RNA sequence: AGGAGGUAAAAAUGUAAAAA
RNA sequence: CGCUUACCACUUUGUGAUUCAUGACUGGGGCGAAGUCGUAACAAGGUAACCGUAGGGGAACCUGCGGUUGGAUCACCUCCU
RNA sequence: CGGCCGCAAGGUUAAAACUCAAAUGAAUUGACGGGGGCCCGCACAAGCGGUGGAGCAUGUGGUUUAAUUCGAUGCAACGCG
RNA sequence: CCCGCAGAAGAAGCACCGGCUAACUCCGUGCCAGCAGCCGCGGUAAUACGGAGGGUGCAAGCGUUAAUCGGAAUUACUGGG
């Protein structure tokens, strides 16, 4: 307020944090994807989540969400990786592209199936 | 449950040479009486335990597994003879101790009162359209 | 230098679908380590020395003989040190 | 009805025995 | 033409500045509670609390000094007029 | 952290990573208070007689058993169904 | 571009269906497996997990990801405390 304090010292704008530090305006990123462990979420719910640890063609090393009940990595395997938190397990912030370059699609999703990148079934 | 002390007689070599520090002539030139053993890798008694002895980083004890240990803290050279022995079974029985890891742990009672009290937070959460 | 040999199968009260056994105070392992032995409590232990093992995980019969021979023979080591 | 004095004492936690 | 002189780039040496990686170990923080110790604060929370400062202490915190109200509490018994 | 100042304690200027969908204010209905006021009840007091100690009857837990049917299991289960 | 043969021949999927936000039931699994932008759904009837049927949106495109402005009068000169 007080123009005078205005023209010396302007309106700051408000640099926001990109939620997703993977490589700004990067939609995706591969990794040679190490470590599969399982650890417990948060007070609300109660399960057993599928974890990644991916090395970053940036080189970061992130944890990354396995989205599905497909299994399909076991210490290799290049996948694909997305932005994308799940919120119950914190530190965990990006999803595992289901239809990567290893990461087959999961199974019997005959609803909703552009995601888990399965592609039809003729019959 | 049952264990006797092997020390293979013969398969332990010993050296003897003269002690260090100060201590007139008798120190420095009959001071012979004090030891400098050898116990190669290539022993192996437990076979199994032997390989854990080798790549344990440790003084005392080379690349090669030789394990040398020089004795010295009296005169008599029975007595370090006796004393290095015990530094043998010191440094070896004391890390024949296998620690067990035996884990992980896991809740006993946390849906007891956890998913009780949110099932408590599910039910006042019903503030909405009537 | 010290040849290990814990050998198994000897006095033993081993009662049992999943097992339930005991073991026979008045023998085995000496003084030393008996009286350290004797001197544990965490009441699966009893105040005799006649251990009330209570395995009941390793469901099958002969495996749960072992496997409680296993809960004694840790208990041992962990007790004769 | 205004008014001034004096009158009182220690005591935790809410899985709390039930698992390895 | 050859030679010579001044200037400049690569290269070199020495010494600083800054920045970025990394480093045994170490400080504190967040998060996970499913353990251990205590129960400080929220009622006068059982010693009102908090702020600054100094010292103390396994932990919350304790104590001295000074300050603030973002503190509760006025029941009764003897008596004068 | 760097600068600045200070005998020192430290002060002043002032980050970010990471993390959460909350944190905060006033006020309201309650509820609680080792807060206050008032009042009642075999609540206390004033008394009397009992239980708990003994034996037996009966119910329960535990334990044992091929089965010892199941349910109730602070007050308000336990001579209960 | 026009004339002619032309058997519908050769030509529709994708997301979503708890609220926000248009649209519902049954079955299988049981705080397990899993879903999610936000609040959250799940402990043997899950209008939210998977599948099935039906429905709604959009269409040779439809989703998800990423990024910008918007909503944000949450940098407010217009237009804040």
């Amino acid at each position: 307020a007080t123009v005078n304090q205005l023209v010396r010292k302007p309106r700051a704008r408000k640099v926001a944090k990109s939620n997703v530090p993977a490589l700004e305006a990067c939609p995706q990123k591969r990794g040679v994807c190490t470590r599969v462990y399982t650890t417990t979420p948060k007070k609300p719910n109660s399960a057993l989540r599928k974890v990644c640890r991916v090395r970053l063609t940036n080189g970061f090393e992130v944890t990354s969400y396995i989205g599905g009940e497909g299994h399909n990595l076991q210490e290799h395997s290049v996948i694909l990786i997305r932005g994308g938190r799940v919120k119950d397990l914190p530190g965990v912030r990006y999803h595992t592209v289901r239809g990567a370059l290893d990461c087959s699609g999961v199974k019997d999703r005959k609803q909703a199936r552009s995601k888990y990148g399965v592609k039809r079934p003729k019959a | 449950i049952s264990r006797h002390v092997a020390i293979p007689d013969g398969e332990l070599e010993i050296t003897a040479i003269r002690a260090q520090g100060a201590g007139g002539q008798h120190v420095n030139k009959t001071s012979t009486a004090i030891h400098l053993r050898f116990d190669i890798r290539a022993s192996s008694l437990p076979e199994y335990y032997k390989e854990r002895l080798l790549a344990a980083s440790h003084h005392l004890i080379s690349s090669d597994g030789v394990i040398v240990i020089k004795a010295q803290e009296y005169r008599s050279q029975e007595l370090n003879r006796e004393a290095a022995l015990a530094r043998l079974v010191a440094m070896i029985k004391e890390l024949t101790t296998e620690k067990k890891a035996r884990r992980p742990t896991r809740p006993t009672r946390a849906s007891k009162e956890r998913r009780l009290a949110s099932k408590a937070q599910k039910s006042s959460v019903k503030a909405m359209r009537g």
